[PDB]
Order: structure tokens, then C-alpha cells, then sequence
């Protein structure tokens, strides 16, 4: 409730409407109401065109009502869309992700069921390496550029979680 | 056996070569880097310095 | 290093021929002569005051 | 007397303004030259290594 979604939507507004490089939004374990809201405020803004296909945003959505697996892999799906836009087209991509914490959280929700001893604060023993193999693909290379804005939920205003 | 072969019967790799050479050239500059560069030169500025 | 490492047809030669035969414009003063004249004028105003003092 | 002779010593010191500017006119023209040298040197070298890079 501190304003991650409002700030990421203002960034979408400003940059993406000033941008010419095929933005990509990935809703990862977020509210479906906010997904519908963003979809319609992108249609009405002309960024998504239901006719005469000059749309400049691709949307990937797995929301709170999805199982842990979908919420753990939807970030990878959006990442893969952005990666195609970066590599096979050389374009400069914007990659908005909201919320990325859910990705992490999704792993936890299956960790013990995969037969793994919990680590600290109840998180999967493979937290850092999973986050690494996901985030190390969200990067600018010599073949293209990816600007990424990621909303990161901080549980209970901890920042040390 | 490459007499008539520039790249030994590739039939491909050009679709990305154009991108690599685009990137390589655009990161080295933007003009034609196959010709000699002409030089325009500036002269430093000066003001009235004598006692007013 | 650039004679034996460019397979382009003699382009390294004419770049270097254009270089050794390049005349970079040495900037000329156009500004110290007029402060020397102001200096001369000053010493005149100085010396006449030293005479008065 | 001591005040007046002090002024003369000062008058004789006046010359420091004109050499200062003359120094700055001297160095500036030396700078823009050397910049012009490095600019021309570095550019032509860039076109060379680009051929080497491609
Ligand atoms: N830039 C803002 N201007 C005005 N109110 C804001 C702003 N950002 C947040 N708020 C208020 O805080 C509430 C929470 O916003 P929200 O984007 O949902 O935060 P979060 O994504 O962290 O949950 C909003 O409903 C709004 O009332
Ligand atoms: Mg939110």
C-alpha cells in the first residue's frame, strides 16, 4: 500500500508513451482487477490497438488465483517475450514486472512439497540461485537493450527479509 | 573448395551478419567509416580584457 | 600493425597518405598584440605618475 | 615619504596583470592546438581499428 503500482503505472505512462521499442508487461501473482485496469487504460491510451495492429505492448499475466507453478513461471514467460524482442530484433525493450516477489514466493509454496528442508524465514533452500537464473536473463547485451522496472513487494516493511 | 564460395556454402548466416555489422558499425560511429574524415576546426573565444 | 592486418584493398595506404600530407591549422594569436599595446599605454600612464609622485 | 615610495614600488609591480592574460592567451592557443592534434590522431586511428574489428 505504499504506491508500487501507481509508480509503475506512471512510469509506464511517461516512458512507454515516450518510447518506441515494444514494451512488455508481466503481471506476476498480482490482482486481476489491476490487470483489467491496466489493459483498458492501455487500450484507451492507444498503446494497445485492437484494430490496425500497431500495438507496442505485449501482456503476460498470471495472477493471485493461479497455482504456485503458474505464478513461478509467468515471470519467465514475460522475460522470454522481452528476450525475443531484444535478440532476434535488436530493438530496445521495456520490461515491466509486477510483482517479482511473487515469483520468489511461488517457489516457497512448493518447496517442502518437493521434499526440501526449509531455509531461513521459511524460504526455499534454492532462493538465491533461482532468483539468479531468472534475473540474469533480464539484462542488456551487445545484441540489444532491456530496461526493466520491477515492483518488489517487501513483506511487512522489512527490507531484510 | 571455396573458389566461388565466399563463406563455404552457407546459404544462411547473412540474416544475422547484417545485424552484427549494423551494431558493430553503429557503436563505432554513425557516418561512413569507409572514407576519410573531413575536419572542421574551431577557434577559442575571447572577450574585451583591456582596462575598461 | 595496420599494413599487415587490413585485407581491404589499399585503403590503409590512402588514409595514411592523407595523414602525413595533412596540415592541421596551427591557431594564430590575434590577441596578444593588442594587450601589449595596452601594456605600453599603461606604462606611459604609470611612468608619468611616478614622475608626479 | 614612506607612503609615496610604497606607491612607486606598487606602480612598478603593475606589470603582473598583462603577463597573466598573456599567459592565458599563450596556454589556450597551446591547448586548442594539442586538442586538435589528439582529435585528428584519435579519429583516424578509430577508422583504422574499425577495419581491424570488422
Ligand atoms: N503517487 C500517488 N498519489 C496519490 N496516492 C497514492 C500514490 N501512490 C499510492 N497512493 C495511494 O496509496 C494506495 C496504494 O497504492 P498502490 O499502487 O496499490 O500501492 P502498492 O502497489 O504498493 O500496493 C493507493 O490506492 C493510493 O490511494
Ligand atoms: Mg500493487
Amino acid at each position: 500500500g505504499v504506491g508500487k503500482t501507481v509508480l509503475i503505472m506512471e512510469l509506464i505512462n511517461n516512458v512507454a508513451k515516450a518510447h518506441g521499442g515494444y514494451s512488455v508487461f508481466a503481471g506476476v501473482g498480482e490482482r486481476t482487477r489491476e490487470g483489467n485496469d491496466l489493459y483498458h487504460e492501455m487500450i484507451e491510451s492507444g498503446v494497445i490497438n485492437l484494430k490496425d495492429a500497431t500495438s507496442k505492448v505485449a501482456l503476460v499475466y498470471g495472477q493471485m488465483n493461479e497455482p504456485p507453478g503458474a505464478r513461478a513461471r509467468v515471470a519467465l514467460t514475460g522475460l522470454t517475450v522481452a528476450e525475443y524482442f531484444r535478440d532476434q530484433e535488436g530493438q530496445d525493450v521495456l520490461l515491466f514486472i509486477d510483482n517479482i516477489f511473487r515469483f520468489t514466493q511461488a517457489g516457497s509454496e512448493v518447496s517442502a512439497l518437493l521434499g526440501r528442508i526449509p531455509s531461513a524465514v521459511g524460504y526455499q533452500p534454492t532462493l538465491a540461485t533461482d532468483m539468479g537464473t531468472m534475473q540474469e536473463r533480464i539484462t542488456t547485451t551487445k545484441k540489444g537493450s532491456i530496461t526493466s522496472v520491477q515492483a518488489i513487494y517487501v513483506p511487512a516493511d522489512d527490507l531484510t527479509d | 573448395q571455396t573458389s566461388g564460395g565466399p563463406v563455404d556454402a552457407s546459404s544462411e548466416y547473412q540474416q544475422e551478419l547484417e545485424r552484427e555489422l549494423f551494431k558493430l558499425k553503429q557503436m563505432f560511429g554513425n557516418a561512413d567509416m569507409n572514407t576519410f574524415p573531413t575536419f572542421k576546426f574551431e577557434d577559442p573565444k575571447f572577450e574585451v580584457i583591456e582596462k575598461p | 600493425y595496420y599494413k599487415a592486418n587490413v585485407a581491404k584493398a589499399g585503403l590503409v595506404d590512402d588514409f595514411e597518405k592523407k595523414f602525413n600530407a595533412l596540415k592541421v591549422p596551427v591557431p594564430e594569436d590575434k590577441y596578444t598584440a593588442q594587450v601589449d599595446a595596452e601594456e605600453k599605454e599603461d606604462v606611459k600612464s604609470c611612468a608619468e605618475w611616478v614622475s608626479l609622485s | 615619504i614612506d607612503t609615496e615610495k610604497s606607491q612607486q614600488a606598487l606602480v612598478q609591480k603593475r606589470h603582473y596583470l598583462f603577463d597573466v592574460q598573456r599567459n592565458n592567451i599563450a596556454m589556450a592557443l597551446e591547448v586548442t592546438y594539442r586538442e586538435r592534434l589528439y582529435r585528428v590522431y584519435k579519429e583516424v586511428k578509430n577508422r583504422l581499428d574499425y577495419h581491424i574489428s570488422v
